[PDB]
Order: structure tokens, then sequence, then C-alpha cells
């Protein structure tokens, strides 16, 4: 428990050791699913002012 | 309101895509000057609050600025990563915030450099504000100065180019009326870089003081008409940054501006159109063209975007059919429950 | 014209739109991904094509392929000769009809929207529940494989020629540059063997060794030369590879109705044409209810 | 030459031998020597009625 907690406030010591396909696939679609979604607000909101 | 939506995705953009690739398709505002050139009045002119230090020909902006002007309820400006409201409407707090902004403008700097390529991404709320995203830079120096880093005018040089660099960046270069175009390097920089002029636009400012040196009214007129520059731009447009002071009202210069526009002898003369002065016609057409390539470009952008999650989604399904996403969070809380169950094992 | 069997009409749109489309899916999609040895990787290549091409390209081809066979059964009634009965004055005015109404002939906008969702939803289908199914798209891929193959041999044996057995039978002698070619496929023959599975491209080392080889039996080939070769025989190697993995894949059915998905015969290739198949099939019915009802008034309007 | 390096080393893979560079120039030079001494044998048979 306590290596854990240690691990846990060290983000670093994460990135290291998770490198993989999953990891980068899930990463990678997390940030594109949130750029998509601030781009949808933005689109709509723009669109429903007139 | 809408522009704090597109700031915010910009901000974005440039985490998740570090290179230009994906950030050189949507539109941009640049603005490079010189020093001494009155684009810190410019730009505090249009944000309608003197928030940048100001210094006795000192170059205070030692490190880029990202000043974006949205709606809010009342004129206020908030930095991103600091969650401190600073209240334009008091000069007190102005000044605290200047203060602040020169401190975060030393702590970027690096080791070995003066100014830093950094940029800070500032979110400047006020009612009736124009909805559009400015970007600060430092001044170009024709002398370096000792002071300042060896690289300095190089490092400034840099990040104009990599800023214009998208084909949507509108160009907004700013110099002095009292200087000569030939006496210029910026002029001749924006000219080169865009032969097509569809998105050049040049502010000329102390208009005033350049009238008051008696100029010549041919030079002035075929700059704002765009015949002595060889590049042909969408068009011209001049303002008037007040008699030069550093402690100036922004108030008393507007007010001070239209008045003598209104009893200039050369726009009742019409030397000059009606509707190529003043700050508010060249801030609602400007807000209106890069309003408009916006939302074309975001159009293009969320298409995009949509068919490249799902080719992402596809190859998950094709690789990790009966797996779910996590991110890097959830699998150190996968990871541990595995190890606790083994230990029970 | 509208007193024609249903059948004949699925059968012509059938076999004019799989020929019509066959040489770009092949080519421009089944290639490029075959390449690569990771199935999931295969997989996701062909989809994102297939979705591409779709959206874009397919509305347009199948429009263009259902009113071109209608055209040639239109154009032909008009012009049948019924023996010796046949009259000769009115084949003038049929022909000059015939050029206006095609002229003014437009076909709905609205079917090249619904289709491509049609042919859509049919494509994204991945289960083959009936086993004859399974044996079709089996035989449907050998006649399209053995197309290609007879194209690739006919080029293989332009530059090079018939056997040394064959030609001795026909007295036909090899020229100074078919011989260096047949050279060259020996070779290309022995590399391929002993690496069995080289990728499609090539190196400059590879080159190399190849005209070292050459120039031991005292032969000089350009670099350009081997590429093409080379191209040539690894496409025939490839289709002879896929021959094999159908006779595999011939008993692969059971295996695949398990969901043996760690077994190595994976199938894709059989389970992609198989829904190519069926998306003809859809289409073609679709494209004869269409002819027969939607632009049979258009026609008589025009006329 | 490196590209004759390169030409034997293909052909050693191919028979699944790996052997590096340094050791097919050793044996090249030995092999070399006792070729150009039997090829020297050879000249003395013909010179001997020269």
């Amino acid at each position: 428990k306590e290596v854990l907690e240690d691990f846990a406030e060290d983000g670093e010591k994460k990135i290291k050791l998770l490198t993989g396909k999953r990891v980068q696939l899930a990463e990678d679609l997390k940030k594109v699913r949130e750029i998509q979604e601030k781009l949808d607000a933005f689109i709509e909101a723009l669109h429903q002012e007139k | 309101s809408l522009i704090d939506m597109y700031s915010e995705v910009l901000d974005v953009l440039s985490d998740y895509d570090a290179s230009y690739n994906t950030q050189d398709h949507l539109p941009r505002v640049v603005v490079v000057g010189d020093q001494s050139a009155g684009k810190t009045s410019v730009l505090e002119m249009i944000a309608q609050a003197r928030i940048f230090p100001r210094g006795s020909g000192e170059m205070m902006t030692r490190s880029p600025v990202k000043v974006t002007l949205s709606e809010g309820p009342h004129h206020v400006a908030l930095f991103k990563d600091s969650s401190r409201e600073f209240d334009l409407t008091k000069e007190e707090d102005l000044a605290a915030l200047r203060h602040e902004i020169e401190l975060r403008m030393r702590k970027n700097v690096k080791e070995g450099c003066t100014v830093s390529p950094e940029t800070i991404s500032l979110n400047v709320k006020g009612p009736g504000l124009q909805r559009m995203v400015l970007v600060d830079l430092p001044g170009v120096i024709n002398t370096v100065t000792s002071g300042m880093a060896p690289d300095t005018k190089e490092t400034i040089f840099s990040i104009s180019k990599a800023y214009m660099q998208n084909p949507n960046a509108i160009i907004l270069c700013i110099q002095d009326g009292s200087v000569d175009a030939e006496r210029s390097i910026v002029t001749d920089l924006v000219s080169q870089m865009d032969p097509h002029g569809r998105r050049t636009i040049f502010v000329l400012t102390k208009v005033d003081l350049a009238e008051k040196n008696v100029a010549s009214p041919s030079r002035i007129q075929q700059i704002i008409e765009g015949k002595l520059f060889p590049m042909k731009a969408l068009g011209y447009f001049a303002v008037v940054t007040g008699k030069g002071n550093s402690s100036e009202s922004i108030e008393a210069i507007r007010e001070y501006e239209e008045e003598f526009f209104q009893n200039s002898k050369l726009l009742k003369t019409s030397m000059l159109k009606a509707h190529q002065v003043t700050t508010r016609n060249l801030s609602l057409a400007v807000s209106d063209c890069f309003w408009k390539m916006v939302r074309e470009s975001v159009e293009q952008q969320a298409d995009s975007f949509k068919a490249t999650r799902f080719n992402l989604e596809t190859e998950w399904k094709n690789n990790y059919p009966r797996l779910r996403e996590l991110d890097r969070n959830e699998l150190f809380e996968k990871a541990k429950n595995e190890i606790l169950d083994e230990v029970i094992s | 014209l509208s007193q024609v069997t249903p059948k004949h009409w699925e059968e012509i749109l059938q076999q004019s739109l799989w020929e019509r489309v066959s040489t770009h899916v092949i080519e421009n999609i089944y290639l490029p991904a075959a390449q690569t040895m990771n199935s999931g990787t295969f997989n996701t290549t062909v989809d994102i094509k297939l979705k591409q091409w779709t959206d874009k390209q397919l509305p347009n081809k199948a429009v263009e392929v259902a009113w071109e066979t209608l055209q040639e059964e239109f154009s032909r009634f008009m012009t049948e000769p019924k023996g010796k009965e046949h009259d000769d004055i009115f084949d003038k005015l049929k022909e000059a009809v015939k050029e206006e109404s095609i002229k003014r002939h437009k076909w709905n906008d609205f079917a090249e929207d619904s289709l491509r969702v049609i042919q859509h939803n049919a494509l994204e289908d991945r289960s083959i529940s009936d086993k004859q199914q399974w044996d079709a798209a089996i035989y449907f891929m050998e006649e399209a494989l053995q197309a290609r193959l007879k194209d690739t041999e006919n080029a293989i044996e332009n530059m090079v020629g018939p056997d040394w057995k064959k030609r001795w039978l026909y007295w036909k002698n090899r020229t100074q540059e078919q011989c260096v070619h047949n050279e060259t496929k020996n070779e290309l023959e022995k590399m391929l063997k002993c690496n069995e599975e080289h990728p499609a491209y090539l190196a400059s080392d590879e080159i190399t060794t190849v005209r070292k080889n050459l120039e031991s039996r005292g032969v000089e080939v350009d670099p350009s030369l081997i590429k093409d070769t080379w191209h040539q025989v690894y496409r025939r190697h490839f289709l002879k590879t896929a021959l094999n993995h159908c006779n595999l894949c011939r008993r692969g059915f059971y295996y695949y109705q398990r969901h043996f998905v760690d077994s190595e015969l994976e199938c894709n290739d059989v389970v992609l044409f198989w829904r190519i198949q069926r998306m003809l099939a859809i289409t073609a019915n679709t494209l004869r209810q269409q002819l027969t009802n939607t632009e049979v008034r258009r026609l008589e309007k025009n006329v």
C-alpha cells in the first residue's frame, strides 16, 4: 500500500512504465474525443446565436 | 462566449499537437511591431484596458502573451493557469496585473536567454468586447540591446514566422507614422511573406503626430489606398495611439482621436475614405472576416476529427474487441487490484 | 421492355457492376492491405478505404452502370432486326428519337443518397450464417483470382516466353532480352523460396546482390528492370499464396462456426469477399426495382 | 569491398548462418593466400619449359 501511494503521487514514473499500443490508443482517443466535444459545443452555440 | 470555446480549442490543439500540422488549419491574428511603434497602445486600445507593462523606451514585453477578448458580465482579465480574477475597471488592479504579467514574463525565461518563446494565454473578458483572439509579440529592434540576449532578435523573428506559417492567419502589421516605409524592415518582411495580400492588414500609429509633422498627403493616401506598397492587401486602416505618453487613459485617447479625425481637414476634403479610419471600423471588419473564416474552417475540422476518431475506434475493435479503453490513472487502479489478488492467491 | 423476367436484369446488372469496380477494389484496397501480416491492421485499413470510396464514388458508378445497362436493352430493342420482315423507313426516326431521349434523360438525384446508406448497412455485417454462402464466396474469389492470375501470366509470358519444353515443341527461340528476364526470374525464385514472407518493397542492397549473381552468369541488368520483374513475380507469388489459402479455408467454416479466433486459419479475405458478393446481390436487386418502377415514368414523359 | 561482404553475408543468411564482416575478411585473406600460392605453383609448371 505504501509503495502504491508513492507511485500514485509520481505520474512521471507511470508514464515511463506505461508504454504500449493499448495505452497510446486510449490516450489519443480521449484527447481527440475531448477536442471533438469542444468543437461540437462551439459550432452549435455559434449557429444558435443567429 | 463563442470565442472562449475557440480559444480553448486552440489551446488544447497546441497541447495535443506540438507541431503545427493541425494548428495551421484555423485562422489566427498575428501582430508584429517595432520598438516604440505603439504596438502596445493599439493592443490596449482594442482591449479597452491597459494591461501590459509600460516602460520609458524599454521593451517590457519580454514574452509573448495570447490575449483573448470575449464577452463577460464585467471587464476583467483572467489567467489560464491562475484563477485569480483581476478587475480592469480599477486602476489599482490594473497596476497589479501589469506587475503579475511582467513577473510571469521573467519566470518563463530559460537560462542563457532574455526572451522566452513560450506563449501565455490570457482571457480578457468584458461586455461588448469583440469576439476574437489576439497575439502579442515583442517589438522588433533594429539594434540589439546590450541588456538582452544576442539571439533575442532572432527569437522574435522566428516566433513571428512560426505564427505567420498558418495560411489562414491574419497579418496585423504595426509601425510608426513618423517613420518612412523604407526605414523599417517589418513592412518589407510582411510584403515578402504575403505576395497575394489576401489576409494582410496594415495598422499605422501616431497618425496625429505624423499630421503635426506636416506629412505629405500623397504618401498617406498611397499607403491607405495601397499604391506605394507593391502588395495589394484587402485594406488599410489608421489609428491614433495618443500623444505617446505611457500614463494616458484609454478613454481620453479614444475621445481625442475621434475629435481629431472629425475636425481633420483631410477627411472633410475626401482625400481619405471616412470608413477607413477609427478603431471601431477596423475592429468590426476584422471580427466579421475572422469569424466567417473560422466558421468554414471549424466545419472541415469537425468532420476530419470525427473521421479520425472513427478510425481509432475501428482499430481498437480490430485489435482489442473484448477489452475496454482506460486512461493512465485507471490502468494504475486496475493493476494494483490485480496485485492484491495475487497476494491473496 | 418492362415484360422481361427480373432474373435476366439482375444477372446483367450484377456482372456489369462487378466487372466495372473489380479492378479498383482489388488493386487500390485489397493489395495495399494484404501486405501487412497483422489481421487487425489489415481489417482496419479495409474498412477505412471502403468508407472513403463508398461515400463519394460508389453511387456514381452504380448509377452509370445501371443507366448503361438500360441503354443497351433500350437501344437494341429499337434496332432489333425482325428478320426479312423488318421495316427500314422507321429506323431513321427511331434513331433520331433515341438520341434526343438519351440527352434529356435524368436519373433521380435522391437515389444516390438513399443507396449510400443502403449498401453501407449491408456491408457492415460480419457474420456468415449460411454454409453455402461461405462456399459461394470461395468460388467467387477463385474466379476473380484466376482472371487476375491469367493477366499476370500473360505479362510474365510476354516478358519471358514459353517454357523450354513448350518452346521446343513450337520451335520458338527466346530473344537475348527474354533470356535475360528468364535468368532474373530464377534469381527471384530462389530469393522468394528462402524468405517465404519477404516484404513487397525492395532495397538497394538486394538489387546489388541480385546484380552480382547476374554478373557471375555474365549478364548485366539495370536496377529498373529487376524492380519491374520483381513486382510481377511478387504479384504472381501472392496470387498463388491466396489460392493455397483458399484450399486451407475450404474446410475452415466449421472452425469459424465456433469463433476459433486463436486458430491461425483467420479467413479474413473470404469474409470480406462474401460481404462484397452480398452487397452486389442487394445492389442488383435494388437497381432492378428502381429501373422497373422509378425511371419508366420519366422515360415515358421524355418520349 | 563492403558490398562484397553484404553479398556473402546474405548467402550465409540463406543458409541460416550469421557471420560478422571481420571473420569474413580474415577467412578471405587466408583463402586468397592459399589460392595465390597454388597459382604460383601452376606458373612454375608452365615456366618449367620456358
